[PDB]
DNA sequence: CGCCGCAAACAAGTTGTAGAGCTTATCGGCAAGGAGGAAGGAAACTTTATTGCT
DNA sequence: AGCAATAAAGTTTCCTTCCTCCTTGCCGATAACGAGATCAACTTGTTTGCGGCG
């Protein structure tokens, strides 16, 4: 394989829409709230510098307006995965387990208990694997080889493909025009909708009418994602790895 | 964004938001076409850069609108991405219009169909042309995992073939004859013995050797013949 | 002509016809559906009809 | 239709189905459960090794016969490994831990 | 081009030499058997009846 | 025997309070903790049941339960852990090609397994 | 070939990188024509 | 997936009991049938007690069941699967015999395999007042609570009770539950 | 607490049965270029054939 | 038979070379029309989880 170079960071979905997140399940922060964050909704309060505002406090365009003019300098808010990514940078997984596990023993009701168990071994999960909350984001991602996703042609010269390559092109396409954007230092709704256009491009590769309705070709048929190599029937599971074409047999 | 001047800047964004709705209303008809006519927001994004380099450049002298100026570079930014997303040539895209203009005007002056020697009148260069631009143009390209109709009995992906396949027998019986090779020729001159070996074997240099022996590589040309005249003693098919 | 062409060989209902003998071609001109458009689909559909 | 050795996939490599392309028959996951059933592993290891997808086991296993040995040796699918690269692609560190 | 000689070696080979067996589908273990040849003038199989 | 093989917590000192639980591994620690190891500190235990379908799902191996049915939910929730399979079951084998653990096999299976133990 | 285990884990970016070769650029494949990359 | 026998014994403690099927009618499943080839939990004996015949596990083949059958046992254990405690996989005493072999099993076997197979495979096929005794013989009704009625019978007054037809030896002929205070004639 | 709404997600197997398109409609001139392109030819170089001498 | 010479013939290289073509980038001249939808899906369905939702 190969690999791309993102401008920006994005976020991964089977991570986020699937059944309990581990994103916001980890922060404690509804799924509303965070895509009308990485839609490119509403702020959000990264850090505030007075504690007169609030952390994971969010921010609506014409009530941040007042906050803002009010203060300027001493908060920090933001729309987008950036403020998220130095958000779960921010956060020390040990104190939150320790406070956890001390504050379950006050009231262990049933959904009250099974909720502080099921973040306290999130925590432990995020520690003993060694992994990092930093590595949820998407900054860079591979290349596959086009023996995988080939294109040959037929016998009247004509051709035939793998969708898989028209989805990487269009990324690559709002990557490039958000850089040559970028030179520039252009009004930022442009560049909003840039990426916005890339996340919906990213995630549609991986998994096409899931988050967002799907994209097709000119047939009014889905350009066909990854997934699908590996599910139901057809994935590689119950077509072609279990199941087998044989030869030295007949019939 | 802005510049140095600040001004020129909020007159310039004003400028520039207020003919947003422009850079719809002209859009909104360049539609049916290729899947990004449906998406709509490429044009978009498109049409404002577009706009800013127009912007950059507004020549005020002349007098003309600055929408006027600006509906150029903006018609030119939709046509990039229309271009970029197609991989044919352009000329080739002018022919094809032309055949389409020329063919429906004179099917309307005749009134029936398919007689290209009208073809070859009208667009008086030559058969062979668009004989040749047939093919050119009017084929494009199709995917490969569309289903086998009569339902979902198999896809194109079951039903394809190759040329270029391996095969056991032939790499065995060429490594045998190239024993044979060395076989046959271990009786015969100590160079050339080399000669024909390091450059069949190992598949390097031939003149290098004549380089060596500095004798004009005439006694190559015959020893070689005599090689050949050597294994044209023996029997061997997969002729 | 394109529409024309196409379901007219694109359809699910034009079919190539059984010429194997008098009695497949009469019956297969015969035969009634409720598939296709405007119509239905077999895993979704039951017993009732 | 019989087949003994012929044309392959390509993609993954291993056989088609058809008379008309040569094709070769399908091994179902019901023969497998009926044959674990018995418990005759060394079957199931030719089954899916060779006969399938090992392209070196094909080769040499041909060799061996005919030469006359009736002997075995395995290596691993292709097939398997398609999915690791899949499974890199979707961003993840799949990998295996050596003996 | 078929000789004689083939089809006695053929005859020398497959005696001892068995075959597996299968209709579908499998439902149970003994949806396949183990047989042993017996080479026949036609081109359908013949089955013991029982089975 | 299949159907249970899961036990919900009573008391604790061991790992969590209620935390499901294999009863295989609760009898395992208690057969390992409660003994002169220690009077007590491992717990107790009810004995849960579970329905097939999700008790597949609820497994140690993530293979066999990505093989079939919401493959992904199983490969989220275990890659975000560092799991690891260890080649036991039958389709971990056939998927891999391995010889089974098993029938005619076993005996090579059992051998590759003391050299696990033997390095 | 002969291998132990599985082993699944989360894909850091260096990985990336080291797993890489290059990096792509531009969305192109081929010529319409010279049947060529 | 996951099943095997793993070892040759488990050395496991006890398991279940079997007593017949016979309810509502006559038997319909054998002791017997039930029985063959199981590995009794305990050593056994006879109505005329006493009378050890496995030291805690056999084979129970025919020759038992019969010399078994020769007397009027209702109720034996067995280590059952249930039962053993093999840590991943089982002991071939507690599943007792291979019907296709007829023999005591080898380790190394697959079992659910088996079982899933071979219950799958019929089910294709297999969608498509007063209480009045019939013959004589003792009855007997047990964990009662229940009282002469007014008229010089029985009535119940604990809902736990059912009526048996025990014979005249003391195996169950039929059994039938008998409600809460009902009028009996007996 | 116990609804209610909402959303997700599985739906036998293996044969075969024949063939695929397009609603489309996508400046336009200039320049400079850089590649290609073909010409017919020069020219190492190589290759054959026909008489001489050990 | 082994060895060379002269003459001839065919080259592969190969390299330029100047015709011609072809393709990559840019910038321009009248004025204003309208926020999409557009041709689809037919509602499988029972079970199960989770967010509300009181
Ligand atoms: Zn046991």
């Amino acid at each position: 394989m190969g690999h791309i170079e993102l401008a920006s960071p994005t976020a991964h979905i089977w991570f986020l829409k699937s059944l309990p997140s581990r994103i916001g399940l980890l922060l404690d922060m509804p799924l509303r709230d965070i895509e009308r964050v990485l839609y490119f909704e509403s702020y959000v309060v990264i850090e505030g510098g007075m504690t007169n505002l609030e952390r994971q406090q969010i921010l609506t365009e014409e009530q941040y307006l007042d906050a803002l003019e009010e203060f300027g300098d001493e908060f920090d808010a933001k729309m987008g995965a950036e403020a998220i990514q130095a958000l779960l940078k921010s956060m020390d997984l040990e104190q939150e387990c320790e406070q956890l596990r001390e504050e379950l023993n006050e009231t262990n009701s049933e959904t009250k208990r099974k909720k502080l168990t099921k973040r306290i071994k999130l925590l432990e999960a995020f520690v003993q694997s060694g992994n990092k909350p930093e590595w949820m984001i998407l900054t860079v991602l591979p290349v596959l080889p086009p023996d995988l996703r080939p294109l040959v042609p037929l016998d009247g010269g004509r051709f035939a493909t793998s969708d898989l390559n028209d989805l990487y092109r269009r990324v690559i396409n709002r990557n490039n025009r958000l850089k040559r954007l970028l030179d520039l230092a252009a009004p930022d709704i442009i560049v909003r909708n840039e990426k916005r256009m890339l996340q919906e491009a990213v995630d549609a590769l991986l998994d096409n009418g899931r988050r967002g309705r799907a994209i097709t070709g000119s047939n009014k048929r889905p350009l066909k994602s990854l997934a699908d190599m590996i599910k139901g029937k057809q994935g590689r599971f119950r077509q072609n790895l279990l199941g087998k074409r044989v030869d030295y047999s007949g019939r | 964004n802005s510049l140095y001047t600040a001004e020129g800047v909020m007159d310039k964004h004003s400028l520039w938001q207020r003919y947003v709705p422009l850079v719809r209303h002209e859009a909104l008809r360049l539609q049916v076409r290729l899947p990004a006519s449906v998406e709509l927001d490429d044009l978009l994004q498109a049409g404002g850069i577009g706009l800013l380099n127009a912007v950059e450049r507004y020549d005020a002298l002349q007098g003309t609108a600055f929408t006027t100026y600006a509906v150029q570079r903006i018609r030119g930014a939709m046509l990039d991405e229309l271009r970029s997303r197609d991989w044919v040539p352009r000329s080739v895209r002018r022919n094809a219009r032309e055949v389409a203009q020329a063919i429906g005007q004179l099917e309307q002056e005749l009134g029936r169909n398919a007689t290209e020697t009208e073809v070859a009148e009208r667009l008086g260069i030559d058969i062979a042309d668009y004989r040749q631009m047939l093919l050119d143009t009017n084929n494009s390209q199709l995917f490969s995992y569309d289903e086998w109709r009569e339902e979902h009995g198999d896809s194109i992906e079951l039903v394809t073939d190759d040329h270029q396949r391996e095969n056991p027998l032939q790499q065995l019986l060429d490594s045998n004859l190239r024993q044979r090779v060395m076989e046959a020729i271990e009786t015969l001159p100590e160079r050339e013995k080399l000669v024909l070996t390091l450059y069949y074997q190992e598949e390097l240099n031939l003149k290098e050797i004549g380089a060596v022996l500095e004798v004009g590589e005439s006694r190559v040309s015959q020893l070689h013949s005599q090689a050949i005249k050597r294994l044209r003693t023996k029997l061997g098919k997969l002729l | 002509s394109a529409a024309v062409k196409e379901f007219f060989g694109s359809s699910q209902l034009s079919q190539f016809m059984d010429q194997n003998n008098p009695l497949s071609e009469i019956t297969h001109k015969r035969r009634i559906s409720a598939l296709g458009p405007g119509g239905l689909t077999r895993e979704r559909a039951g017993f009732e009809v | 239709h019989a087949r003994s050795t012929g044309s392959y996939s390509l993609v993954t490599q291993q056989p088609l189905g058809g008379k008309a392309q040569f094709g070769g028959q399908r091994f179902g996951e019901m023969e497998v459960w009926a044959l674990e059933a018995y418990g005759a592993a060394y079957t199931l290891q030719e089954m899916l090794t060779v006969k399938s997808d090992d392209v070196n086991g094909r080769t040499k296993m041909y060799k061996n016969i005919v030469d006359g040995n009736h002997q075995m040796e395995p290596g691993m699918p292709e097939s398997f490994n398609v999915l690791l690269k899949e499974i890199r692609s979707l961003g993840i560190n799949i990998e295996l831990e050596d003996e | 081009r078929e000789e004689a000689v083939v089809w006695d070696i053929l005859d020398e080979v497959i005696r001892e030499h068995p075959v597996l067996l299968n209709r579908a589908p499998t439902l149970h273990r003994l949806g396949i058997q183990a047989f042993e040849p017996v080479l026949i003038e036609g081109k359908a199989i013949q089955l013991h009846p029982l089975v | 025997r299949q159907m249970l093989r899961k036990a919900t917590i009573v008391n604790a000192g061991s790992s969590d309070f209620l935390e499901g639980e294999q009863v295989e591994y609760s009898r395992v620690k208690i057969a390992n903790r409660e003994l002169e190891a220690n009077g007590k500190v491992g717990a107790t235990y009810s004995r849960d049941l579970l329905g097939i379908t999700k008790a597949s799902l609820a497994t140690e191996s993530f293979i066999s339960a990505a093989s079939f049915q919401e493959t992904t939910r199983v490969l989220t929730e275990a890659a975000v852990a560092g799991k690891r399979d260890e080649l036991r079951g039958l389709k971990e084998n056939v998927i891999v090609g391995r010889l089974i653990p098993a029938g005619t096999g076993y005996a090579y299976h059992q051998d590759r397994m003391r050299r696990r133990a033997a390095g | 070939e002969e291998f132990d285990a599985i082993k699944i884990a989360l894909a850091s970016p260096d990985m990336i990188r080291s797993w890489s070769f290059g990096e792509v650029k531009k969305p192109e494949t081929i010529n319409y024509r010279t049947f060529k990359p | 997936q996951d099943l095997v026998v793993t070892e040759d014994d488990c050395g496991t403690h006890e398991g279940i009991m079997m007593t017949p099927v016979i309810e509502g009618g006559d038997v319909k499943e054998p002791l017997r049938d039930r029985v063959l080839g199981r590995v009794t939990a305990e050593d056994v004996l006879k109505p005329g007690t006493a009378d050890i015949l496995v030291p805690r596990n056999t084979l129970l083949h025919e020759q038992w069941c019969d010399l078994l059958e020769e007397n009027s046992v209702d109720a034996v254990k067995v280590r059952s699967v249930v039962s053993c405690d093999t840590d991943f996989g089982v002991c071939a005493h507690c599943y007792g015999r291979d019907l296709a072999r007829g023999h005591i099993i080898n380790k190394g076997e697959a079992i659910g395999v088996i079982a899933a197979q071979s219950i799958g495979e019929p089910g294709t096929q297999l969608t498509m007042s007063s209480i009045q005794v019939k013959n004589k013989g003792s009855i007997k009704l047990s964990n009662v609570k229940s009282v002469v009625n007014s008229s010089g019978k029985l009535v119940i007054t604990s809902r736990n009770t059912e009526l048996k037809l025990i014979d005249e030896f003391g195996r169950t002929k039929e059994s039938y539950k008998v409600p809460y205070g009902a009028v009996l004639a007996k």
